[PDB]
């Protein structure tokens, strides 16, 4: 199984696959929720656009990747009618300082 | 599908049945935690998913930074986790 | 007395050991008066020192260091006046022997204080052995570790002592955790303190099995293995992880962090 | 004397607290036994009362567990039989009042132990003591009773021939050039300082009419009037226990000869075997050990379980002292048999352990 | 019995090599006298292989002597006096059988004791002892009777009013607590531990039925078969043993008569006054002392035989009277606060640079 984490500007998905799966079932996977057709779905790995037609594992995502211990990440943009939107995804707030007494001595 | 909004206006969408780990959620049954950071509530899905993942099957061990261990604790207990 | 008498060891006593052994203080003093060294020791090497200590005599003890009896003297049984300290309990000799420079650890590995401690039960002997320095996790062969002893001991007064301080829950002698021996003892509130500081319910022994699998189906510790088999609560692993970040004894700073005294309490009671 | 004294109050008044006391005497005597044996005394001149003096002046030790009292003279065995059955029985292990002791000092009987290897057994000794048919023990004797048995010692001792030719030392007037010599050899010795000899009065009237004693080769060494008659010591650096053992049965052969010579014989009978001062001296009252260099076994975790079950004492010194742990129900030289075997044992057991082996295979059920 | 075992044997067997001692016993007790007195013995049994133990055991010091021999009752006085009234005689500087021996409790006779100079009296104490006629001294006592005896102290002690009322501290299971706080105040009294106090088998069965009974105030110890059957100790801090001997005094009366009313009275005679196991006590047994801050005069070359010519011991110097037996107990302690004025006088000036000279007594 592949536990992935899709994101888009500010927003996140959490979904399980088969690594036999492909992204144009992960497009219909996203489409249940963004109620929009996988053509104006751009799924990417890291700036590399996905190809419907190649399987997870063809992708490069496995179950020690994948997991559910820390699931993979693949960002998301929309065909913005003749092209597709900027391939960003906002982080998530940075961390507070460690308190001295937790700090390693 | 369930959408969590953090305090900083980032929208998760958690499988419902994972989102029922927290006794908290389940309380509440979209869901905005204005009390948590989004620093860590991505963490605390990521948890739910654990969990139910190795609920019945060895169990592999669950990361966690010191910088989160201290916020995501509250975030636990607020949660009933 | 002065010489290999070559007679039976109950002629080689001097005054001055049986003294010590029943705390004739003034009558020490009188025998060191009169010229009775405090380094006079017999067949075994054994001093009044080392007799005090197995007495509890702390005002000997404190005349006996004063006059420059041999702090870190070993026996032929490679004991030490603060092993044999720990025998007796006296938990004022345990810190004054430290006080004057007796070393924690023991030349040999037949006698450790500190293991010793946790078999007796000597709570506050521990305390004050970790904290002048002790390994608290100190691995000894036969013995594995303190906190597996004290399980074997049933002493919980220790288990949880130990524990609190830091002792790793998932060490004990060789593939035989602590976990491992509670479920050998039956031990159902041994087993609570365990679980709720991390032990590992999935560890094998050497025999490639589970605590679980080490006492009988009919047992409460079967049920209570059973509510510990699937994942920790998040809570949980905080603490864990919140814990590690603190040295033996060093989770007193945890007052100091900036949170809910419920969640304070929490990760103080471990 | 002031026992009639002693008589004119109830036995209770009389008993003894033995509360904080730990030693074998105090597990025994109850007050009916101590009403009832206070009434009885010896034709020499003893009472319960001092056969358990030593006791009650010595709670003794929390771990160490002493005898706690001691006999008088032969005779008192009998007399205070009620009591030395209980802790005879119970300091030898079970040693029943019908259970029948015997004596052999014959060599031939001593099986191997001819050479014991010398990069271990660094020296061998023998020790045993007798006491003298017709006077009473060092806790009772008169000053004249104690010089009448040093006079008897040094004739006998100046006609031993070859090797058991010597030289008496008289303490009590000895030369400091002389206390210089036998010091060094540790064939001197000095007034007992342990409380728990002194309880018994062993020391009554020191240095009179003690004496020392040993051979050309300072191999044969008598002590006279001391712990207890007399104090005999056979002894030799390396391993030859085989030769020691001879040595020392031919001392005591030839002295008993000496002795029988003039109408006098060392204090047996076939119950308790030789008559000793304290209890746990009973039946042969024979030692014997060697220095043994162990600095592995000594650290090895089962090094005191290996020598409960061989039956050795672990004593270290002023390496271990090795030496027998039984005194009654077996055949003297039947001891010493123990002692070899047990040290060749534990000779390769620290073999094995030097090279780092396994050393389970070694340890046998011996009981 | 053995001693008629030890009568089988000629006089000459028995006699001990008294050529290495130098004590008192040593140089009376002649072979003639032992064959003499050997078959002899009292009515509790005790003999004079029994009496010369401890100077037998003990070879004694080559220059300080002492005597060596130890009595088993009052009886026993009587019964080997061929041998005690030659020591007795030589032990006190003279003194001869027929003369009677004086006793004296009243304060009243003393003249002054009320005033010492408080800058170098520090403290002073009185000792002295007493014994149960009718009952062994300890060296030849049994559990029995040693119990008995403490157990009439005991109750006697309790009745005790004012500042004498107190309490009893029994050794076989007085506290750590309490010990501390008797060692604090040097009250506790532990096992004997020299040879001639050993010798004379006084140490067996400690600590059974021995004990320390004191008042409120501190100042009086009464130590239970211990050394005697009554050891007293009166002790107060400062320049007024008047005081302090007014209190011994008449709390020694009082206990004294306490006994009497059930019908136990001290051992006493008139030619040894009170009667303990040592002979050298024997008499008023009276040992009053003071400690005595001296840092001029100690160093002067004729301090010792200032404190001989005042009849003193020299044990900051604990002064004490140096006599037990030959005049009355005032007489004693008279000469005691007499030789502090002096001293105290004598120190002054050498701290003026002045000479001794006529301070010197005789």
């Amino acid at each position: 199984d592949v536990f992935l984490m899709i994101r888009r500007h500010k927003t996140t998905i959490f979904t399980d696959a088969k690594e036999s799966s492909t992204v144009f079932e992960l497009k219909r996977i996203v489409e249940g929720i963004l109620k929009r057709p996988p053509d104006e779905q751009r799924l990417y790995k890291d700036d590399q656009l996905l190809d419907d037609g190649k399987t997870l594992g063809e992708c490069g995502f496995t179950s020690q990747t994948a997991r559910p211990q820390a699931p993979a990440t693949v960002g998301l943009a929309f065909r913005a009618d003749d092209t597709f939107e900027a391939l960003c995804i906002e982080p998530f707030s940075s961390p507070p300082e460690l308190p001295d007494v937790m700090k390693p001595q | 599908y369930v959408k969590l909004i953090s305090s900083d206006g980032h929208e998760f969408i958690v499988k419902r049945e994972h989102a029922l780990t927290s006794g908290t959620i389940k309380a509440m049954l979209e869901v905005n935690f204005r009390e948590i950071p989004s620093h860590v509530l991505s963490k605390v899905c990521m948890y739910f998913t654990y969990k139910v993942r190795y609920t019945n099957s060895e169990i592999p061990e669950f990361p966690i930074a010191p910088e989160i261990a201290l916020e995501l604790l509250m975030a636990a207990n607020f949660l009933d986790c | 007395l002065s010489n290999p008498l070559m007679g039976d060891a109950v002629s080689d006593w001097s005054p001055m050991h049986e003294a010590a052994i029943h705390g004739h203080q003034l009558s020490l003093r009188n025998l060191i008066s009169q010229g009775w060294a405090v380094n006079i020791i017999t067949a075994d090497h054994v001093s009044p020192l080392h007799e005090a200590c197995l007495g509890g005599h702390l005002s000997c003890v404190k005349i006996l260091l004063k006059h420059g009896a041999q702090v870190n003297g070993v026996t032929a049984d490679w004991h030490t006046p603060l092993f044999n300290a720990c025998v007796s309990g006296s938990w004022d000799c345990v810190n004054l022997l430290l006080q004057h420079g007796a070393s924690v650890q023991p030349e040999s590995d037949l006698a450790s204080p500190i293991h010793e401690a946790a078999r007796r039960g000597h709570v506050e002997c521990v305390n004050s052995l970790i904290a002048y320095g002790g390994n608290i996790d100190h691995k000894i062969s036969h013995l594995g570790t303190p906190l597996y002893l004290a399980c074997e001991n049933q002493q919980r007064a220790c288990v949880k002592k130990l524990l609190e301080s830091g002792a790793d829950v998932n060490q004990g002698k060789g593939q035989d955790s602590p976990l491992h021996a509670v479920a050998r003892t039956a031990s159902e509130e041994l087993a609570c303190l365990l679980m709720d500081f991390g032990a590992d319910t999935q560890a094998k022994n050497a025999e490639g099995k589970r605590p679980v699998e080490l006492v009988p189906p009919e047992s409460p510790l079967a049920q209570l293995f059973l509510e510990r088999e699937g994942p920790p609560s998040l809570m949980q692993l905080c603490r864990l992880r919140i814990r590690k970040c603190f040295g033996i004894q060093q989770h007193h700073k945890i007052t100091k962090l900036v949170l809910p005294e419920d969640l304070k309490q929490f990760l103080l009671h471990l | 004397s002031h026992n009639a004294l002693k008589l004119r109050f109830p036995a209770e008044d009389e008993f003894p607290d033995l509360s904080a006391h730990n030693n074998h005497m105090a597990k025994v005597l109850t007050p009916e036994l101590y009403a009832e044996l206070r009434a009885k005394s010896t034709p020499s001149g003893f009472t319960l009362d001092d056969v358990i003096q030593t006791g009650v002046d010595n709670p003794g030790h929390p771990y160490i567990m002493t005898v706690g009292c001691v006999a008088g003279d032969e005779e008192s065995y009998e007399v205070f039989k009620d009591l030395f059955d209980p802790i005879i029985e119970d300091r030898h292990g079970g040693y029943k009042p019908s259970d029948e002791h015997k004596t052999d000092l014959n060599p031939d009987n001593l099986q191997g132990g001819d050479d014991l290897d010398p990069n271990y057994v660094l020296s061998s000794r023998v020790r045993t003591g007798r006491s003298i048919r017709g006077f009473c023990l060092p806790p009772h004797c008169s000053r004249g009773e104690r010089r009448a048995i040093e006079k008897l010692a040094v004739e006998a001792l100046s006609s031993l021939d070859g090797d058991l030719a010597g030289r008496y030392y008289a303490l009590k007037s000895m030369t400091e050039a002389e206390q210089q010599q036998l010091i060094d050899d540790h064939f001197l010795f000095d007034k007992p300082v342990s409380p728990l000899l002194l309880a018994s009065g062993m020391a009554r009237d020191w240095p009179d009419a003690r004496g020392i004693w040993h051979n050309d080769n300072k191999t044969f060494l008598v002590w006279v009037n001391e712990e207890d008659h007399l104090r005999v010591i056979s002894m030799q650096k390396g391993g030859n226990m085989k030769e020691v053992f001879t040595r020392f049965c031919t001392g005591l052969t030839q002295i008993e000869t000496l002795f029988k010579s003039k109408d006098y014989e060392f204090m047996w009978n076939p119950h308790l075997g030789y008559i000793l001062t304290c209890p746990s001296n009973l039946g042969t009252g024979l030692r014997a050990g060697v220095h043994i260099k162990l600095p592995n076994l000594g650290k090895h975790e089962k090094f005191s379980e290996v020598l409960k079950r061989l039956r050795l004492q672990k004593r270290g010194t002023g390496v271990f002292d090795v030496s027998n742990a039984d005194r009654l129900g077996f055949s003297e030289v039947e001891l010493v048999q123990m002692v070899v075997d047990g040290v060749k044992l534990l000779i390769e057991m620290e073999q094995r352990l030097e090279q780092g082996q396994a050393i389970d295979d070694l340890m046998p059920a011996q009981k």
